[PDB]
RNA sequence: UUGAUGUCACGGAACCUUUGUUGUCUUCGACAUGGGUA
């Protein structure tokens, strides 16, 4: 007869499981099977399919109970009630029949030999072992025995690596399943007894069952008593039909990013006008309508349904778009498979040790607060859209794995002890300090209440040569937010009085805020801090305390943890032998006196504002909410600092920027890490010391021939504003190891790099060509003056020479506002421009201080508000933080035009596709483009030209990197990479494109903002006499687009582009100051077609900065000439140039050069040399064919005193002038004939009346 | 430039010819790869002339249309570089570019073969990390076998595919992994096919004939030419073939040729093949493995690096111990066996990482004479890996001390643990004794014993001592009883006569045992009651010298827990604030008696990184070795607790470690006194006071041991015997 | 759905390397219509 006993086990954590294997492979020679012995098992209903349920074998429970019984017996000195216990028997003559042997050291509590092999009585321990079935352990199965399709229906597989200590990289790993305890929390079985077991043995069994604390890798308590496919298909069909197949990836990214909330669909951006005509969301029904109805549907109303729907659409679109490539397909995730399992030896020696009767358990409880974003890598093989992914629970909650926590504890203990452990898997246990301490530690698995979707950041790689992004270098990474709090618990069972000193020191390090616990630590990810720590000690050697512990199960369920936390004490023990941390914090303060931007196209497309470029923002977890804040990316900061370090150092004569750095041991690799090593410096994000909102700036591209705005994307950006009076303060910190700080060479390298960055040579952020991201100063603190040590004549400039231009101005004749400058027919191109990888010898790097002075009322309108003075529009002068300013883009364009004309470069900006006007494929396209002329105009048939405007000029003078104007469509070769070579020039880049850059090459000149240096002098007094900072309004006349048909009369082949348009200087603004018309003399009346502006007067003075690098002597000589032209010449700037407004003059006042990383020199005593070298270079290119130079000087000749030329456009007819001048109608059949028009318009300062 | 080449190819293009299409595709792929990697060629900013014609030709070519041929040519371009780093990075690039193309379902045989060969070569190029082969290597071979298997699923008799499959299988067998499936059947398909004249297929043919008993190919194998660079491979294969043909004289001659002409680095597979051949000959009962093994050991023993006097360095090899086990069993003369055993003692073997670390330390210490040799060794070992596959073969001794130098009133005892013999079920232990006052023919004896139980008891005692420290005196007593029971010949009085001090030279774990404190089974007698004792790490350190002349003393202490009464308030000078500077001054002072009572910390990875804990500084033993102008000849040193502190736990029974004892032996120190485990402060004070009070050290130690063992035996106190036990003397002055 | 005198798997951190960068003046004067006439 027998007696049964029900058993139930309830896990408090997820438990691991092993995969199914065939009975033939189920043997002792299979490494995978041997390794997967301590986990659960999967049972298949039939071996054809994977349908089945999991279970746990009774042998594992028997082994755990035996271990617990041994622990209890050594605690109790070998007594249960009244009977002493022999040490048992663990010796077998036939070892080959045992699947697994024992490697650990058996516990010892007595000196008596085991019982005889054949005897009529046995001790309770021997009876429990089964040396006389006495105790039979059954299998544990789920209640009711349900069936699931497979193992993946209840859990997911995860990779678990081993990290080398000295280097910091993992070389092998293994895989296992994981089942969450929330869904599968309990199992049940039975234990049978042979009805002859002693009461002492039964008591020992019960105590061991209560003492057993974990099983299957988890803590336990044992008690005995489908529209996504359709929508994707519709979107793909619409995109294919509309031929917009190049936006598939961007659309997929946007649709994926919409998963945060369904309210984002209602606030999608619109075009500039404000109607629903976006370039992305209105391609078609339309994509906007499709998304609207999808969000409208009741079944997608739920948030989780919407989230999975968005993820599915993103994945489907990504897979659809992936196959459109037509070149080599690279793969970055490669050569990582290094699966490895331990090999337990079978010839291990048997040992026995006595640990003693003293045992204490120390409980520690607290929290873990995330101070920075963290990343726990866990990539799913099915989700291919994102490269790097984070670990989440089935209910979409963040997780803090016990494996990671234990690994970080082991690493910190090794760091404290200063003794790496070289133990290997298999064999008897290691017996070093770290392993001994870690054998008695227990840690729990935590999770957070916050369950928002992760935020994803994009990363790229920069080509050090061309200065642009590398080709096919783009990847993205999921990042969890900051401010999440995880519960923390830690138990240490050991014989020491309290915790060890090493553990105390490590806990103190964690408390001080140095718990670097997660991956991607180079970019400042995963810094935690322990707070609200509590601790206590429990003495298990005492009889009453041991009985209470056994009765209460050690307080591991929540119902016992609640009372334990009440019993806990607040504080933490101080260590005896404290050792300082291995990392040091360096504070960073940056002052910026200009705008700032950090682009993000995904947010640019998703945000409600229709701006093309937006700044990066990150979210912070405030409880269970989010709060965006503007910041600067640690990745970008690290890249800038690394480039600064690399560009000034060489290895065996080779700059470090040129090396491959794969399997390298250079200074850069040793400092910043490599693929085979880990870095020694960690950068974190920087946050501004305020909450400034973004502003909006808009731009436009000017055609060089017509002089109007080219038909380009009118673009705008959203930088964070800055000013000299209100700079931007940026703060943060970075961490550095102690050995690097001790190394003098590394300190010197970092100091040199930081000094160069502080001197103003490395801007931060994008769009730096127009003065964005100019660092005013940089300083650091908290280094004991070891890196900041290295971060530490004015002759009068020559005056300009007098001009030689000579122009005769009669006081009877009327002139024409603008004339064309015909260029030379020779452009000096070069295939290979200078590189950006170093500071080349023989070239100059420095700064230029300019000084602009006004000579005529200047107008630079502020287009943010078009109704300033009250349909009729109004504008005000450009201001920023209540400070009058001139943007750098205007000055850049103004200087670039003159430089291009001087050097005889290509037409930098041009509209090649425009077709003028006055069966084969040629005839039909001419007919299709004719109807839009009729159907769209503000005001016998047209004479459509048979060739585009790009074919009407010399091929040498066209833009270097232009458009396709020849017959045939390049749309066929969209996928193939050879398309670009059919657009570039065969000979290289002209001098203008070399200096100012192009789409595939970075420029070498940067223009800063300009600030007014005095109280303004307005043209008209303002409304308030007491307010001198605001001016009055002035009404201008009508403004209209240019007409290219005036300069190109007929369609005959002898008519070509005449040259570059330029405006002359005159004093017609006097009549505009009054109400009179420039030409008719009548009063100007208000109308919705004209505008009102606020204008300055003459005498105002501005000042700005120009920075240059790697410029030859002749290049710098011509640049200075283009600024300070002559004594008697002037530029044109601003708006309404035709009416006389906006003539300025620039005066250079200082030039500073760079000699080395520390010493700068004043270069004012070398301007004559550079000017001479510049003119010599022009002579060799053009010996005596220099006529475009003098024609330019004629147009820029500012009239002196005792001269008042009359300049104005003609009227249409002789019947509409009080002055009786000529008109356009009679001028055409007059002196301005079709066969003589181009000659007249090319001669500067020629009269028409 | 790539653009210029593309223009040249486009100028002369025929849409019916093939070579133009292959050339155009190759140029386009070259340009695209150059765009992929951020090279200096990206600075070119030109286009293609004759735009309409070029566009038409490009459109027609792309509408009409190999990758495999281009990547093959890239592979043979990679296969003749000079630097393993260049080869490795190029192979990474090739594999990364070929992944997706091979993963495409309609992949071609050339493409798959190229990828498989690239995987095999990259697997061959992997470097070691620790005590076991990397897993990435094994996964690379598995990938190569998978690619060959998918090729062979469709096609049947691909020669190159079958050869690559067999190469991968043989390399897997060379690693720990066992053979794949169908190995015999494939080896049988290639045997039936034909006979190739290649060194790197002769191994496969040798395996086939040795398996299936077919000696047809042996004639062709033996009739190969002798106008190659890897002559040793031909010699070894010819020896194997002649052994199959019973031409034993030719086998012998090829044996001496192969042993005489051998490479330097052990990374070459030639050494492993030689060891396998020797083991096969021994198993097959052919009595010439003895001579082959003796010659192989004689050639192999000379590869070592000399750092510091009386200290040598070597690079780790797995089968060196087995080869030294095979030579020891082969040898017959007792003196020659003693020499073979002594060839292993007092030697340090390190790995690539340890060599790199010590090179970095030498660079920081400005030692060109050592850094250059380390770089030579490292680059040789790195480069000598794939020499067999790539058909390349890049290119001292020490004096022997006669055994007659021992005095007339001493006995020498050597030890050696034969792991292979023990694994064979025999008695692995060997005690080799020598006796100066006997006949010249009968001056040597060979005694054998078993050490498994002794090793088990030592491990148990070590675990207990690490756990509870002083609660293992009974375990130490059991260990001593086990020593006496396992080596009973020490107490027979016919092997070791009375009034004859013994000189122990242990090997393996026997260094950390108190052989001078063996207890014989309440009448108990101790070993030291009959004879004195000395120790030496190895026999080749034997160099008697006189003592010093000047009289002085020096004490260097960093021990605040205990104040040594007699040592401090006595005759010797006291320097409580002992810094590294004063330590160096003391070593350079050449005193008569020197003491060093400080702490230390071991290092399990790098033995040279073990530190002595001084005031605000840590002085490694390597720093002690590299000191200029050291004068310690004929001087005694009493040491302290640091020597026992900085000893790592033992893992393998045949392991050895260097310590401050060896460091001071390198300085020709007269004598060293130190304990085996943690000594007691008061006993240290008493013993060192007696030692400095009298002059002779052996007599002092014997008298002290008798004086305190009387008190021990008066009550049978194991706890006291634990304190008496750890004391020994190292060295042999005049 | 385990087998029994022998399971340190809480014996192993998915770790390590890559600047969303580059190019652009918020600029501005000649017509519009189909036929007219015969
Ligand atoms: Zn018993
Ligand atoms: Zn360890
Ligand atoms: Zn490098
Ligand atoms: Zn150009």
């Amino acid at each position: 007869m027998t007696t049964t006993m029900k058993i139930s086990i309830e896990f408090l954590e997820p438990f691991r499981m092993t995969k199914w294997q065939e009975s033939t492979r189920r043997n002792k020679n299979n490494k995978e099977f041997v390794r997967g012995q301590a986990f659960a098992r999967w049972h298949r209903n039939k071996k054809d399919n994977t349908k089945g349920r999991p279970y746990i074998t009774g042998t594992l429970l028997r082994s755990a109970v035996i271990r617990s019984a041994e622990n209890l017996l050594t605690l109790s000195d070998g007594k249960i009630s009244e009977k002493t216990c022999c040490p048992g028997k663990f010796d077998t003559e036939d070892k080959d029949r045992l699947l697994q042997l024992r490697q650990r050291s058996t516990l010892r509590w007595t000196d008596k030999n085991p019982c005889p092999d054949n005897a009529e009585t046995y001790c309770p321990f021997c009876e429990l072992l089964g040396r006389s079935f006495r105790i039979h352990f059954g299998n544990l199965s789920l209640p009711g025995k349900p069936d699931f399709d497979g193992p993946k229906a209840i859990g997911s597989q995860r990779v678990l690596n081993r990290v080398d200590f000295k280097s910091g990289k993992a070389h092998d790993f293994f895989k296992a399943y994981e089942v969450d305890h929330t869904r599968f929390p309990r199992f049940e079985g039975e234990i049978t007894i042979d009805n002859k077991v002693s009461a002492e043995a039964r008591k020992l069994l019960c105590d061991s069952l209560k003492f057993t604390d974990r099983l299957c890798g988890a803590l336990c308590v044992i008690r005995f008593d489908n529209l996504a496919e359709k929508t994707a298909e519709q979107i793909i069909s619409i995109l294919d039909d509309n031929k917009k197949t190049e936006y598939t990836r961007l659309l997929a990214d946007a649709i994926r990013s919409l998963r945060r909330s369904s309210k984002l669909v209602a606030g999608l951006p619109k075009d500039h006008d404000g109607k629903d005509d976006h370039y992305l969301w209105d391609i078609g029904v339309t994509i906007r309508q499709i998304l609207t109805t999808s969000a409208d549907t009741k079944e997608l109303k739920n948030a989780g349904k919407w989230r999975e729907f968005c993820e599915k659409l993103g994945e489907a679109l990504y897979l659809k778009s992936k196959d459109m490539s037509g070149g080599l397909k690279i793969t970055r995730r490669i050569l990582g498979d290094a699966e490895f399992h331990g090999k337990p030896d079978r010839l291990e020696k048997s040992r026995s040790v006595s640990i003693g009767s003293v045992l204490k358990e120390t409980v520690v409880c607290g929290e873990l607060v995330a101070k920075t974003p963290f990343f726990f890598g866990a990539i799913d093989e099915d989700a291919k859209q994102t490269d790097l992914q984070v670990l989440l629970t089935p209910d979409n909650k963040y997780r803090l794995p016990r494996s990671a926590v234990r690994g970080i504890l082991r690493r910190d203990l090794q760091t404290y002890f200063d003794s790496p452990c070289n133990a290997e898997l298999g064999g008897r246990p290691c017996m070093c300090k770290t392993c001994r301490i870690m054998r008695g530690i227990t840690v729990m698995d935590a999770r957070s209440e916050y369950n928002a979707p992760p935020e994803i950041r994009h990363r790229t790689r920069i080509n050090p040569f061309t200065g642009t992004v590398a080709e096919g270098a783009l990847f993205n990474m999921e990042v969890a937010p900051e401010g999440i709090v995880f519960p923390f618990q830690l138990r240490y069972r050991g014989s020491e009085d309290g915790l060890p000193d090493a553990l105390k020191t490590v806990l103190k390090w964690w408390a001080e805020g140095q718990a670097f616990m997660s991956g991607a630590a180079s970019t400042g990810k995963g810094r935690f801090r322990m707070e609200n720590a509590k601790y206590e000690t429990l003495d298990l050697s005492d009889e009453n305390q041991r009985n209470d512990y056994l009765k209460n199960w050690g307080w591991r369920d929540e119902k016992g943890l609640e009372e334990l936390k009440k019993r806990l004490n607040s504080g933490l023990p101080e260590p005896g032998n404290y050792r300082d941390p291995k990392w040091h914090e360096i504070n960073v303060s940056i002052e910026m006196a200009s705008p700032f931007i950090n682009g993000d196209p995904i947010r640019a497309a998703v945000d409600k504002r229709g701006t093309d470029v937006v700044t990066f923002v990150k979210y912070k977890a405030e409880g269970e909410e989010a709060k965006p804040v503007c910041a600067y990316k640690a990745e970008s900061f690290r890249g800038v600092i690394r480039s600064a370090v690399a560009r000034i150092h060489m290895e065996d004569g080779v700059p470090l920027t040129e090396l491959t750095h794969s399997d390298c041991e250079c200074l850069l690799c040793q400092i910043f890490g490599s693929e085979y090593e880990a870095g020694k410096i960690r950068f974190e994000d920087l946050v501004f010391e305020s909450d400034p909102e973004p502003v909006t700036f808009d731009h436009v591209a000017i055609d060089r021939f017509t002089g109007g705005a080219a038909d380009k994307k009118k673009f705008d950006d959203s930088p964070l504003p800055g000013s000299p009076a209100r700079p931007l303060m940026l703060k943060g910190s970075f961490w550095i190891r102690r050995d690097v700080l001790e190394d003098e060479e590394y300190c010197k390298a970092l100091g040199k790099a930081l000094a160069d960055v502080n001197n103003g040579l490395y801007p931060l952020g994008g769009k730096s060509a127009i003065g964005y991201g100019q660092v005013k100063s940089l300083g650091i603190k908290g280094d004991d003056k070891r890196i900041s040590r290295l971060m530490n004549t004015d002759v009068a400039v020559p005056e300009k020479p007098k001009t030689d231009a000579e122009v005769r101005i009669e006081a009877e004749k009327v002139y024409y506002p603008h004339y064309f400058v015909e260029p030379h027919k020779k452009v000096e191109r070069e295939e290979k421009p200078c590189g950006h990888q170093k500071f080349h010898e023989g070239r100059l790097t420095g700064k230029i201080r300019c000084k602009l002075i006004t000579k005529t009322p200047l107008i630079v309108p502020d287009t943010s508000n078009d109704d300033f003075f009250r349909y009729h529009k109004s504008y005000a002068f450009f201001r920023l933080h209540k400070q009058i300013m001139i943007p750098g883009s205007e000055l850049r364009g103004m200087v670039s035009s003159v430089y291009e004309t001087v050097t005889n470069s290509c037409f930098r900006i041009f509209d090649e596709t425009k077709r003028l006007s006055w069966i084969p494929e040629k005839a039909r396209i001419k007919y299709k483009e004719l109807l839009r002329v009729y159907n769209n105009n503000p005001q016998i048939s047209r004479t459509v030209d048979d060739r585009m405007i790009g074919k009407r000029m010399s091929a040498d003078l066209r833009p270097c990197h232009g458009d396709w104007v020849e017959d045939g469509d390049l749309s066929a070769l969209n996928a193939y990479p050879e398309k670009r070579l059919l657009l570039r020039h065969p000979k290289g880049l002209c001098p203008a494109c070399r200096l100012f850059g192009t789409g595939s090459y970075k420029g070498r000149v940067r223009f800063g903002f300009a600030s007014l240096e005095n109280d303004p002098e307005w043209l008209i007094p303002g409304k308030n006499p007491g307010d001198p900072f605001h001016g009055g309004p002035v009404m201008l006349s009508l403004l209209e687009r240019p007409r290219p048909t005036w300069s190109i009369p007929g369609s005959d082949n002898k008519f070509k582009v005449p040259g570059r348009k330029f405006y002359v200087h005159h004093h017609a603004w006097k009549t505009i100051k009054d109400g009179n018309h420039p030409t008719t003399g009548k009063a100007i009346e208000q109308s919705p077609n004209n505008r009102t502006v606020e204008a300055l007067a003459g005498g105002n003075s501005f000042s700005f900065e120009i920075a240059f690098e790697n410029l030859k002597e002749w290049e710098l000589g011509l640049l200075i000439h283009s600024l300070q032209l002559e004594k008697g010449l002037a530029h044109k700037l601003g708006m309404a140039k035709s009416m006389g407004f906006g003539s300025v003059e620039i005066d250079v006042e200082s030039v500073r050069l760079r000699k080395d990383w520390k010493q700068w020199r004043n270069g004012n005593s070398e301007i004559p040399n550079w000017l001479g070298k510049g003119f010599a270079k022009l002579k060799e290119w053009f010996r005596d064919e220099l006529d475009f130079i003098e024609n330019l000087k004629k147009l820029l000749w500012f009239p002196e005193g005792d001269q008042a030329p009359r300049v104005c456009y003609p009227m249409l007819r002789k019947k509409d002038d009080p002055n009786g001048n000529s008109g356009y109608e009679e001028l055409k059949d007059g002196e301005f004939k079709k066969e003589d028009r181009q000659k007249k318009l090319t001669t500067p300062w020629t009269p028409w009346a | 430039n790539p653009i210029r080449d593309i223009q040249d190819r486009l100028k002369t293009a025929k849409f019916d010819n093939k070579d133009d299409m292959m050339n155009l595709a190759s140029s386009l792929y070259k340009y695209e790869k150059q765009l992929m990697d951020s090279s200096e060629a990206t600075l070119c900013q030109q286009g293609l002339s004759n735009r309409p014609n070029s566009f038409s030709q490009l459109s027609q070519f792309r509408d009409s249309d190999q990758t495999g041929k281009f990547w093959q040519n890239e592979y043979e371009a990679c296969k003749n570089f000079q630097t393993h780093k260049e080869r490795r990075e190029t192979l990474e690039q090739i594999i990364r570019f070929l992944q997706n193309g091979a993963e495409e379902k309609d992949a071609d045989d050339l493409l798959l073969k190229t990828l498989a060969r690239a995987y095999f070569h990259r697997g061959l190029l992997y470097r070691p990390k620790g005590f076991s082969v990397p897993a990435r290597k094994v996964e690379a071979m598995k990938k190569a076998i998978a690619y060959c298997e998918i090729i062979l699923d469709k096609n049947e008799e691909e020669s190159e595919a079958l050869r690559i499959w067999l190469y991968a299988a043989m390399e897997l067998r060379r690693c720990g992994e066992e053979y794949p499936e169908n190995f015999a059947e494939k080896l049988f398909y290639l045997a039936n096919d034909g006979f190739i004249s290649e060194l790197y297929d002769i191994r496969l043919f040798l395996e086939y004939t040795e398996r299936e008993e077919d000696n047809n190919f042996l004639d062709m194998i033996l009739q190969e030419n002798q106008d190659r660079e890897r002559l040793f491979e031909l010699c070894l294969y010819k020896a194997r073939a002649c052994f199959h043909l019973n031409q034993l004289n030719d086998v012998r001659i090829y044996g001496e040729s192969a042993i005489d002409n051998a490479p330097g680095a052990f990374a070459d597979p030639f050494w492993d093949e030689l060891v396998e051949f020797i083991r096969m000959l021994r198993n097959k009962k052919s009595e010439l493995w003895k001579e082959i093994a003796i010659k192989a050991w004689d050639k192999c023993r000379e590869k070592e690096m000399k750092v510091g006097n009386n200290i040598y360095l070597s690079w780790y090899w797995a089968r060196q111990r087995e080869l030294y086990d095979l030579a020891f069993m082969a040898q017959d003369g007792i003196e020659k066996k003693t020499r073979i055993a002594d060839s292993l003692k007092s030697r340090t073997t390190l790995r690539i990482q340890e060599l790199n670390e010590l090179r970095k330390d030498a660079h920081r210490k400005q030692n060109r004479r050592l850094e250059d040799k380390l770089d030579r060794i490292i680059e040789q070992e790195n480069e000598a890996r794939d020499g067999a596959y790539l058909r390349r073969n890049p290119p001292g001794k020490r004096e022997e001390i006669p055994f007659a130098r021992l005095p007339q009133n001493w006995i020498a005892v050597h030890f050696y643990l034969n792991e292979l013999e023990s694994h064979e079920g025999g008695k692995g232990g060997h005690a080799l004794i020598y006796d100066p006052q006997k006949a010249e023919k009968d001056q040597w004896q060979d005694k054998s014993f078993d050490y498994k139980e002794l090793h088990r008891k030592f491990l148990e005692w070590q675990e207990n001592y690490i756990l509870n420290e002083e609660g293992s005196a009974d375990f130490l007593v059991t260990l001593c009883r086990e020593i006496e029971k396992a080596m009973p010949f020490l107490f027979k009085s016919e092997v070791i006569p009375e009034d004859r001090p013994v000189l122990w030279i242990p090997h393996g774990f026997l260094h950390r045992l108190p052989l001078h404190a063996a207890m014989k089974s309440s009448n108990i007698e101790i070993f030291w009651e009959r004879h004195a004792s000395r120790y030496l790490p190895a026999w080749h350190l034997f160099d008697p010298a006189p003592y010093s002349r000047e009289e002085s003393s020096t004490l260097l202490k960093n021990f605040e827990e205990y104040d040594f009464q007699n040592l401090e308030n006595g005759e010797i000078e006291v320097y409580a604030p002992s810094s590294p500077k004063k330590v160096k001054e003391a070593i350079r002072e050449n005193p008569a008696i020197l003491l060093l009572l400080c702490h230390g910390e071991a290092d399990m990875t790098n033995p040279f990184r073990s530190c002595l804990k001084l005031k605000n500084k840590d002085m490694t033993i390597f720093d002690l070795l590299t000191v200029e102008d050291v004068r310690l000849s004929g001087s005694r040193i009493l040491l302290g607790a640091c020597e026992s502190d900085m000893v790592p736990p033992l893992e393998f029974s045949v392991d050895e470690h260097l310590s401050v004892s060896g460091a001071f032996l390198s300085h020709k120190a007269g004598e060293i006194v130190a304990g085996l485990w943690t000594v007691d402060s008061e006993k240290v004070d008493e013993c060192y006071s007696y030692l400095v009070e009298e002059k002779d050290f052996l007599r002092n130690l014997q008298e002290w041991q008798m004086a305190e063992t009387e008190n021990f035996r008066s009550e049978n106190d194991s706890s006291l015997f634990y304190k008496i036990a750890p004391f020994r003397i190292i060295g042999f002055p005049a």
